């Protein structure tokens, strides 16, 4: 019974919160993370990084805070508080990003203890770890989002910044600069969403709805025994039904939840793999063949050609201010601009 | 009667809310059914003759 | 505005619109008083 | 060339669905 | 322990409105107390609504729904729509919140101590779901007062004062209507219409008369029917048709409703008669045909010959020609050119708009009618910034028919689905499985294999 | 002023708790 | 029996292949002929005038497009609201220069995708089932009512209907943003909950059923052959899976009522989609996103720029850019 | 992409070496005794029972 | 140890949080982010 | 393009006719459990 024996009893005793391991990493990150996203969105600006108000104390909502990133001109730096940028001085750290980095790291190292916790708390139980496996697609979003992205790019003020309308303008950047939409990563990304809220819907209905009567009330959630051994709903009523409304039906239940996992999983993981792309300017922007035509042809038009149009005027609309460091100076007769708007 | 209007509009107003409260514990308290069976009804009563003078004087004031 | 009879009322009537719906938040004290049976 | 390739794969799409409503394993109940 | 526990009445609390439904003295407790809580809302709401009201300014950028009802009935109104004199929008106010109390009364009475079944009280009011021939009278009795209802409104339009007007000579005003629409032609003409571009069912009346005759037809109507279920009971064919429970009923009005609360977000959308833009606001169409009224007049001032204007596209600048030939306005507005309004239609002789009139007959008062109802088009955002997406604050301003549709569209599509629940569930309850499949009898175990 | 609004609604909002808890207290039917 | 009543028994039958029903009369040949024109006219259809400026927009693979430009274009600007079938056109060169496949194609199949809702109840019926599938059906069939439908009508055109194409529903996304601030508005907000919510419990969902597979098979064989259609007993330790789950969060944090769960599954992208569904249909009435543009001011009331604004900047871009042919007067009104 | 990738590799593969035990599915006659709360002070080892 | 009873704990929490949470919807009038 | 228009209004009639009478002819009977 050594010391390290001991300390595994205790970080794995049965109590309201688990801790294990795994918590030695996760609760320090996780909170960090946490707690310094809620004191920069409450207490702490933007002006000096983005020339922006960020706070509640500046008087945004939550819509419009954000913890932002740090000016352009800081690079990749880590931005360490007890770095060259900051030199220890916390007041000053806040003033250039420091909480960006702060919690963009800590959240990175949170994933980490979470995923592990998972592999903990199940080899403990007894169960595979497929829940784990599952979440192997949130850490490679995020990881390929907000860091591979900026790290391609000129610096992290490039990332998405950590607030409600922050990440909206993200999503618009995205699309008139990189043409996003496009791009057939993020429509596989797109199915796999969109289709893993469709299963769930519909596994969710099928089951509620072929219910065998397993007690006398109105209120169908008291005839379910956890214990219980035999199925709640009838897998038979549910695959004829969708044979016949849908043409085809799933027979197989192991089939059909692991369907689940690997529809949403691999979705987010094709995104992913885009993101990166993107991280060096290697985009789905553009259709030769269309755009020779076109130049050729001004008669030829499609919507294709319409959206560029679209991403054209996003990014001259919205260049000086998104990127106030570049000093773009656009004079009014630049501007492109369609009749009278 | 500027003074009397609001008289009655705030007696009207208080005899509202005590009967707002009244008037469900009454009536699901069955060890008072008959205490206060008499009670509804005067307030009954009274609420409704309010309304009219309320009614009344508005004319003499507004 | 009001008839000026009517004045120092302005305060009660700026409140009463919202009373419909106590009636549904006090449906749920009331159920949490019987305890959900 | 090009528009023969996406409706020679579309037209290849619709024959799976049929195959797979009226030729797939039937499901029995054993 | 009277139902009022999950175990007795086999319900749990959050469907405890479902303990119920065969207890028709709480029932009608719980339907009274409700009805106490509609009318109680229009008397709050009215008495908010008056004072918070500012008679210099138009109603549409005070965000009142309530007064201009009462307006468009020609209470407190004067010639274009100008308020004149409060006290009956005090009066509805008041009378409402007073009656409310009654109501209120009424429901606690019913739902607390009351008979909780009222069927050993009295036979003329309790009653069975499953009894088709009280069913039908309680109908009955309910058609005969909404016939009573619509015949109310043409009491007010031909005895007691007329109804606002916008299409009144001189700029609109209250007026009493004397000659209602009795033909039939018109006025199922209209049930008839398509519901489409330029015809828009019954969403295109534009005259009073026709309002007014035809609810002379739907008043007589619901009195005949009520008539008629009163003494008849249902035939055959419809007894096997349909399922004759509570919750079907239910779901058969949700449907109803349902159905209502989309037509009536088109009507306050569409139409300037009885929602009048004096009181309301433009129209959505409303307000692009007057922002390209609005260039035209400028544009002409200057010195702009506006019917040879060849605009950017081939189109012509200012006017151009539908699709059927009419002369409309051009631009993006060319959609809407099926709007008609009584300060447009001056200007609009056998092809469309008149280009001399144009030149011509423009009056100050329809420049001005322009310019206020482009400025207060039907774009706003939640917070109530008037404009488009894009505008900075400053005007605080959300057009009540953007409010009034909303608001009744989301209604709509919810009772909607309440209406496909309930139906549902009463189909699956009288058949016997809403509770679940019954495991020694599992139809599908008896049905031959697809393949 | 708004005190008189928020005191009108503060009134009036603890006057549906109160009959709850008057009709608990005087152990009525709930 | 008689003729009539064998007709209807054949509707009704649950013993055809695909399940018919009357809801299926109407379904069947409506979506067929939505189908067909939709599939010739992504094809081969000419250019159409969308925006009603004669300015043809090529939609089809023929003049021009692949799978991810090519769309079927919505109907003229100039056509408004109004009813544009094959017969009020002088030819079907008109119906095609003007948009009318995109008409004939939503109507039939907004009215096939209803029946299809109907006749998700129907067989429900007559299988002995729960009937509410079809109010989870009603969450994406909203959802195409918005985008078709109510949206048109609120702008007053069809034009402004979503082109039925993949660029084409990009183009429709960016200039609903420019218009409306979606991204912005909290239905369109709670829509994103609904389907990133939908999509993560869908996941884990299936990673919990799958990490509590009961033992039935060796390691060569699918752990999928465990399970037989129509088995008894379940195939996974759900005491097991709150074990695990409710570890990993806290006991009551998890269910353990499969009823309960299942119906949390159910309900959350439902409700999720039922609000982004209106979120759409109210916007089309033109009551839109929170507007915070210059919220913020200093002392001296300079403008100091939140996020808001920076998201504007990028919604001007949009509006000025869009249709940039269209506009002749200075507010784009609809 | 690849180092991406791969990522996903090691944890599929770091997974499948240390629950080979319950790779194709857990114990058919797993004890509710340990998954259920309280029951072992250390959990997922009976030794410490109650 | 016990013996407030739940549901009146649950309403004064309730009306707290109406409270805290209408007073920054008012701010999102007044002061800071007002626009005026 | 007359004849066109004579023949949809004759087909769309003609479904809905079958959708209308097939409902009538005692749907709610047509079920597994209980024949009204
Ligand atoms: C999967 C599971 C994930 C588990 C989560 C674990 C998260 C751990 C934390 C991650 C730590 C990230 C720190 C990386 C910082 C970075 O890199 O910081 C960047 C610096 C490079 O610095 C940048 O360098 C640039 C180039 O400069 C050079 O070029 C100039 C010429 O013009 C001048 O000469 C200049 O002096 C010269 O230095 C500019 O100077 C930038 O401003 C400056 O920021 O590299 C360096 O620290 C290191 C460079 C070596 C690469 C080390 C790998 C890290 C990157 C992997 C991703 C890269 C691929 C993504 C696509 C790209
Ligand atoms: C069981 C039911 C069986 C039903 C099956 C048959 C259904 C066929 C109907 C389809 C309706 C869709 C087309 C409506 C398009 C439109 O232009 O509809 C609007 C029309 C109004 O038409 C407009 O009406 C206007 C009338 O105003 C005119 O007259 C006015 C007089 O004041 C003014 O002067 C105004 O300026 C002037 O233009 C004009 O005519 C416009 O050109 C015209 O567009 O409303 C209408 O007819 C009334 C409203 C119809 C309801 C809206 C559809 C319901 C939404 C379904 C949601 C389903 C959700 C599914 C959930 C899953
Ligand atoms: C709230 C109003 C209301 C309600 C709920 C009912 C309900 C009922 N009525 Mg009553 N009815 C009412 C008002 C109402 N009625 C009024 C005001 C009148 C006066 C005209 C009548 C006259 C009347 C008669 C004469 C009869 C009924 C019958 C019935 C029963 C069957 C209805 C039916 O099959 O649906 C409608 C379902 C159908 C399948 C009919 C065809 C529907 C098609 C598809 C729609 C289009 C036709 C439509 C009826 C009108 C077209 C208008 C057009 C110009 C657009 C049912 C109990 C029947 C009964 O059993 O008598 C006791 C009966 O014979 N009612
Ligand atoms: C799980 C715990 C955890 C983890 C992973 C991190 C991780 C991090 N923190 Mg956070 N931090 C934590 C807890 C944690 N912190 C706590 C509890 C607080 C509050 C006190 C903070 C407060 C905080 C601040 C204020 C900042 C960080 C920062 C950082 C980053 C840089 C850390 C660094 O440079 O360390 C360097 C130090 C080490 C790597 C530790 C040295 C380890 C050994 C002992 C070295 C010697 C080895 C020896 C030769 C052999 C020994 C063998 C053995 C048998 C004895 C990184 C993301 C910075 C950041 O986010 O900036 C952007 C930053 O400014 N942290
Ligand atoms: C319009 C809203 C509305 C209405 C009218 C009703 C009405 C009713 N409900 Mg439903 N209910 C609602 C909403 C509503 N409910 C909601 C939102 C929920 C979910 C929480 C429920 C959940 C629910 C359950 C779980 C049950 C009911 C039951 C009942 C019935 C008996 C209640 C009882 O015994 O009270 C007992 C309560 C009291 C005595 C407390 C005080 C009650 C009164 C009404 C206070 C109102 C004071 C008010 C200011 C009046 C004074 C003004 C006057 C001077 C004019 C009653 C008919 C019960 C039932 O079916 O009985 C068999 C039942 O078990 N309801
Ligand atoms: C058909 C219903 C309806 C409609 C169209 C309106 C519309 C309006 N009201 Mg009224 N109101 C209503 C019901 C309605 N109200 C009810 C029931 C109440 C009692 C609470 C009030 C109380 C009320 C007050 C006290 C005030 C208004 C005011 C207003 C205006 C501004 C609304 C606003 O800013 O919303 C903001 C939008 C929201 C808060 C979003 C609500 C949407 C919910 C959260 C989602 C839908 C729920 C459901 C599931 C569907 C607008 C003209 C204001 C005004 O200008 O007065 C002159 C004002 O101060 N209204
Ligand atoms: C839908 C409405 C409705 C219905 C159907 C009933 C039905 C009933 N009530 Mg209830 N009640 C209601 C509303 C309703 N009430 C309201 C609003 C109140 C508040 C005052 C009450 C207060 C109340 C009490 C206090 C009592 C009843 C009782 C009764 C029973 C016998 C009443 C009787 O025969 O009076 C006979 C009535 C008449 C012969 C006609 C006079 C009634 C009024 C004045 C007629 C007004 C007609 C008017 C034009 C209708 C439109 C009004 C408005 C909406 C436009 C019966 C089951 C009694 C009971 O069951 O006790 C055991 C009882 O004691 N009710
Ligand atoms: C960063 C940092 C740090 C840390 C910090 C911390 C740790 C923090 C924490 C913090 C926290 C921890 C905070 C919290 C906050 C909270 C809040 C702010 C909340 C709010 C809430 C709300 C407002 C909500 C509400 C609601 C709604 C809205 C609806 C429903 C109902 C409810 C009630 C839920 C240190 C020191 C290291 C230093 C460096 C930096
Ligand atoms: C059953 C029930 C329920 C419900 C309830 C209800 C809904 C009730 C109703 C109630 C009602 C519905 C009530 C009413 C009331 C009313 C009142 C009480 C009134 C009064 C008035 C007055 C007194 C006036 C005065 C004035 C004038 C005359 C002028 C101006 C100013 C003023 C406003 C001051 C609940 C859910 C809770 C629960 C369960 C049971
Ligand atoms: C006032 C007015 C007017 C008039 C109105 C009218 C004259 C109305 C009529 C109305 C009507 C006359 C309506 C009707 C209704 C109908 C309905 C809405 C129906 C429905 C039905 C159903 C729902 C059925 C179902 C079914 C089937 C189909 C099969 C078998 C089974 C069942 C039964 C389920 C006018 C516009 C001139 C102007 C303004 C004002
Ligand atoms: C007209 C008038 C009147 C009347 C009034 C009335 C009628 C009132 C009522 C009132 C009411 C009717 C109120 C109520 C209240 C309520 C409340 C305030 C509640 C709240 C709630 C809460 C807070 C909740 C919580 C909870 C629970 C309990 C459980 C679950 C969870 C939760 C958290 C949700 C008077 C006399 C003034 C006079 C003047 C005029
Ligand atoms: O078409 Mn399609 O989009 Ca609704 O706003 Mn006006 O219009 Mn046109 O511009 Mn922007
Ligand atoms: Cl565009
Ligand atoms: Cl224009
Ligand atoms: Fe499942």
């Amino acid at each position: 019974r050594g010391w390290f024996d001991i300390l595994d009893d205790w970080l794995k005793r049965d109590r309201f919160v688990f801790v294990g391991w795994s918590g030695i990493l996760l609760f320090p990150c996780a909170y960090l993370a946490l707690g310094g996203w809620l004191t920069g969105t409450t207490f702490v600006t933007s002006w000096y990084t983005h020339g922006l108000a960020s706070s509640y104390l500046e008087g945004c909502n939550f819509l419009t805070v954000a913890v932002s990133t740090p000016a352009n001109s800081m690079g990749h730096s880590l931005l360490l508080l007890w770095g060259p940028e900051a030199q220890g001085d916390f007041t000053r750290w806040c003033q250039l990003g420091g909480l960006w980095t702060f919690i963009a790291l800590h959240g990175a190292f949170g994933l980490i203890g979470f995923m592990l916790r998972q592999f903990e708390i199940a080899r403990l139980v007894g169960v595979r770890p497929y829940n784990a496996i599952a979440f192997s697609a949130p850490i490679a979003v995020f990881v390929s989002v907000f860091l591979i992205y900026p790290l391609g790019q000129s610096s992290w003020f490039f990332a998405p910044s950590f607030g409600v309308a922050a990440i909206f303008r993200f999503l618009l950047f995205f699309q008139g600069f990189h043409n996003w939409t496009l791009n057939p990563f993020h429509m596989m990304g797109v199915a796999g969403v969109l289709g893993g809220a469709l299963l769930c819907a519909i596994h969710g209905a099928t089951v509620e709805n072929t219910l065998f009567q397993d007690g006398e009330g109105a209120s169908t959630f008291r005839a379910f025994n956890p214990t219980q051994a035999e199925e709640t709903y009838s897998m038979v009523t549910a695959n004829r039904f969708w044979s016949q409304i849908f043409g085809i039906a799933f027979s197989n239940k192991r089939w059909l939840h692991f369907f689940m996992l690997f529809v949403p999983v691999t979705g987010l993981w094709m995104s992913a793999i885009g993101v990166v792309g993107l991280a060096l300017n290697l985009r789905s922007y553009d259709f030769i063949s269309q755009e020779i035509r076109a130049a050729e042809d001004p008669e030829f038009e499609t919507f294709y050609t319409k959206n560029l149009l679209l991403n054209e005027g996003i990014r001259a609309w919205m260049a000086p201010q998104d990127q106030p460091h570049e000093n773009f100076v656009f004079p009014e007769e630049v501007l492109p601009r369609g009749n009278a708007l | 009667m500027t003074i009397l209007f609001q008289l009655a509009l705030a007696a009207l107003v208080i005899l509202s809310f005590v009967m707002v409260i009244g008037v469900p514990v009454a009536y699901a308290s069955p060890q008072d059914w008959d205490r206060s069976k008499q009670l509804i009804f005067l307030g009954s009563g009274l609420w409704i003759a309010l309304v009219l003078v309320v009614g009344v004087l508005n004319f003499f004031v507004v | 505005k009001l008839p000026e009879a009517y004045a120092i009322f302005d305060p009660l009537v700026d409140v009463l619109p919202v009373i419909p719906v106590l009636f549904l938040a006090l449906a749920f004290v009331w159920q949490a008083a019987v305890g959900f049976r | 060339m090009e528009t023969i390739t996406y409706v020679f794969i579309f037209a290849c799409i619709i024959a799976l669905f049929f195959f797979a409503i009226f030729f797939r394993e039937p499901p029995r109940i054993t | 322990a009277t139902n009022r526990d999950q175990e007795s009445s086999g319900f749990a609390w959050w469907a405890g409105n479902a303990r119920l439904i065969n207890l028709s003295g709480k029932l009608l407790g719980a339907h009274v107390a409700h009805a106490g809580l509609i009318v109680f809302w229009a008397g709050a709401m009215t008495l908010f609504e008056l004072a918070h009201f500012i008679p210099e300014k138009p109603m549409y950028e005070q965000g009142l729904i309530l007064i201009p009802h009462i307006a468009t009935l020609g209470w407190g109104v004067g010639p274009g729509g100008e308020v004149v004199d409060t006290f009956p929008f005090f009066v509805v106010g008041v009378v409402h919140l007073i009656s409310s109390a009654v109501l209120g009364f009424g429901g606690v009475y019913h739902a607390i101590r009351g008979p909780e079944t009222l069927e050993e009280y009295s036979s003329f009011f309790g009653y069975d779901w499953k009894d088709k021939n009280k069913m039908t009278t309680i109908l009955g009795f309910h058609l005969i007062v909404l016939g009573i209802g619509a015949l109310l409104l043409v009491a007010k339009a031909m005895f007691f004062g007329g109804l606002y007007d916008t299409w009144a000579p001189g700029g609109g005003d209250v007026r009493v209507i004397t000659n209602p629409t009795l033909d039939p032609r018109v006025i199922f003409g209209y049930l008839l219409k398509s519901p489409f571009g330029g015809e828009g069912w019954i969403v295109s009346v534009n005259n009073l008369e026709d309002v007014v005759g035809g609810h002379i037809w739907i008043g007589l109507i619901c009195i005949a029917g009520g008539i008629w279920h009163i003494l008849t009971t249902p035939f055959g064919w419809a007894r096997r048709a349909f399922i004759w429970s509570g919750e079907a009923y239910l779901s058969y009005s949700l449907g109803a409703l349902s159905m209502m609360g989309f037509i009536a977000t088109c009507f306050v959308w569409f139409n300037n008669t009885v929602y009048p833009s004096e009181f309301y606001g433009p129209t959505g169409p409303e307000a692009s045909q007057a922002q390209a009224m609005t260039f035209l007049i400028r544009d002409q001032k200057l010195g702009a010959n506006v019917g040879s204007a060849q605009g950017p596209t081939g189109l012509g600048k200012y006017l151009m020609r539908s699709p059927t030939g009419e002369i409309i306005f051009g631009g993006e507005t060319m959609r809407f050119w099926d709007f008609r309004g009584p300060w447009l239609e001056p200007l609009r002789g056998p092809n469309g708009l008149d280009l001399n009139k144009i030149k011509n007959d423009i009056q100050p008062w329809q420049e001005r009618r322009a310019a206020e109802y482009m400025t207060h088009a039907p774009l706003g955002s939640l917070n109530s910034v008037g404009g488009v997406a894009t505008e900075i604050n400053s005007v605080n301003f959300v057009s009540p028919r953007s409010w009034l549709a909303t608001s009744h569209f989301v209604l709509a599509f919810f009772f909607l689905v309440g209406h496909l629940w309930h139906a549902g569930r009463a189909r699956a309850a009288a058949a016997g499985f809403e509770k679940g499949i019954d495991r020694e009898s599992e139809p599908v175990l008896s049905m031959p294999s697809l393949d | 002023e708004v005190i008189a609004q928020l005191t009108m609604i503060a009134m009036i909002g603890i006057a549906g708790p109160m009959i709850i808890f008057l009709l608990a207290v005087r152990r009525g039917n709930l | 029996a008689n003729l009539w009543e064998r007709f209807c028994n054949w509707v009704t039958s649950t013993d055809n292949r695909l399940y018919v029903g009357w809801f299926g009369v109407i379904m069947i040949p409506t979506l067929l002929a939505a189908t067909i024109c939709f599939v010739i006219a992504f094809i081969a259809a000419p250019p159409v005038d969308i925006d009603g400026i004669r300015e043809p927009v090529s939609g089809s693979l023929l003049y021009g497009n692949n799978i991810i430009t090519g769309a079927v274009v919505p109907s003229s600007n100039a056509i408004g609201l109004h009813f544009y079938p094959i017969w009020e056109a002088a030819s079907l060169d008109e119906w095609l220069y003007n948009g009318g496949p995109y008409q004939l194609i939503i109507f039939h199949f907004l009215l096939g995708a209803s029946c299809y809702m109907g006749r998700q109840w129907e067989l429900s019926y007559r299988l002995g089932m729960r009937p509410w599938i079809c109010v989870a059906y009603s969450a994406p069939l909203a959802s195409a009512f918005a985008v078709f439908l109510i949206y048109p009508i609120g702008q007053g055109s069809f034009s402004d209907g979503m082109p039925l194409g993949i660029s084409g529903t990009f183009n429709f996304m960016i200039v609903f943003q420019a218009e409306h601030n979606i991204l912005m508005h909290p239905f369109h907000q709670l829509g994103v909950a609904g389907v990133f919510g939908g999509a993560l419990f869908c996941a884990m969902h299936g990673s919990l059923v799958t990490s509590s597979l009961i033992r039935e098979t060796t390691e060569t064989e699918s752990a999928n052959y465990g399970y037989k259609f129509g088995q008894e007993e379940e195939t996974y330790n759900i005491v097991a899976a709150h074990g695990y789950f409710g570890r990993l969060i806290f006991q009551y944090a998890s269910f353990n009522n499969s009823r309960s769960l299942h119906f949390f599954l159910a309900a959350w992208p439902v409700v999720g989609v039922w609000f982004t569904a209106l979120g759409i249909s109210t916007m089309a009435f033109n009551l839109n996103g929170f507007n915070f543009n210059h919220s913020v001011i200093d002392a001296k009331g300079n403008v100091i720029n939140t996020w808001a604004d920076i998201i504007n900047r990028a919604n001007l871009g949009m509006e000025v850019m869009h249709e940039r042919n269209a506009h002749n007067f200075p507010l784009d009104l609809a | 992409v690849f180092a991406l990738l791969f990522f996903f590799g090691h944890i599929w593969h770091g997974a499948r070496t240390l629950f080979r035990d319950v790779f194709s599915g857990i114990d058919p006659e797993l004890s509710p005794e340990q998954v259920e709360w309280g029951f072992y002070q250390k959990v997922g080892d009976v030794t410490t029972r109650r | 140890g016990g013996r407030i009873p739940l549901w009146i704990v649950a309403t004064v929490a309730g009306m707290g949080v109406i409270v805290i949470v209408g007073l920054f919807f008012y701010g999102a009038y007044a002061g800071l982010g007002s626009s005026l | 393009m007359e004849t066109l228009k004579i023949t949809v209004y004759i087909v769309v009639t003609f479904f809905v006719l079958l959708f209308v009478f097939g409902f009538l002819s005692g749907d709610p009977a047509r079920n597994p459990k209980r024949k009204d």
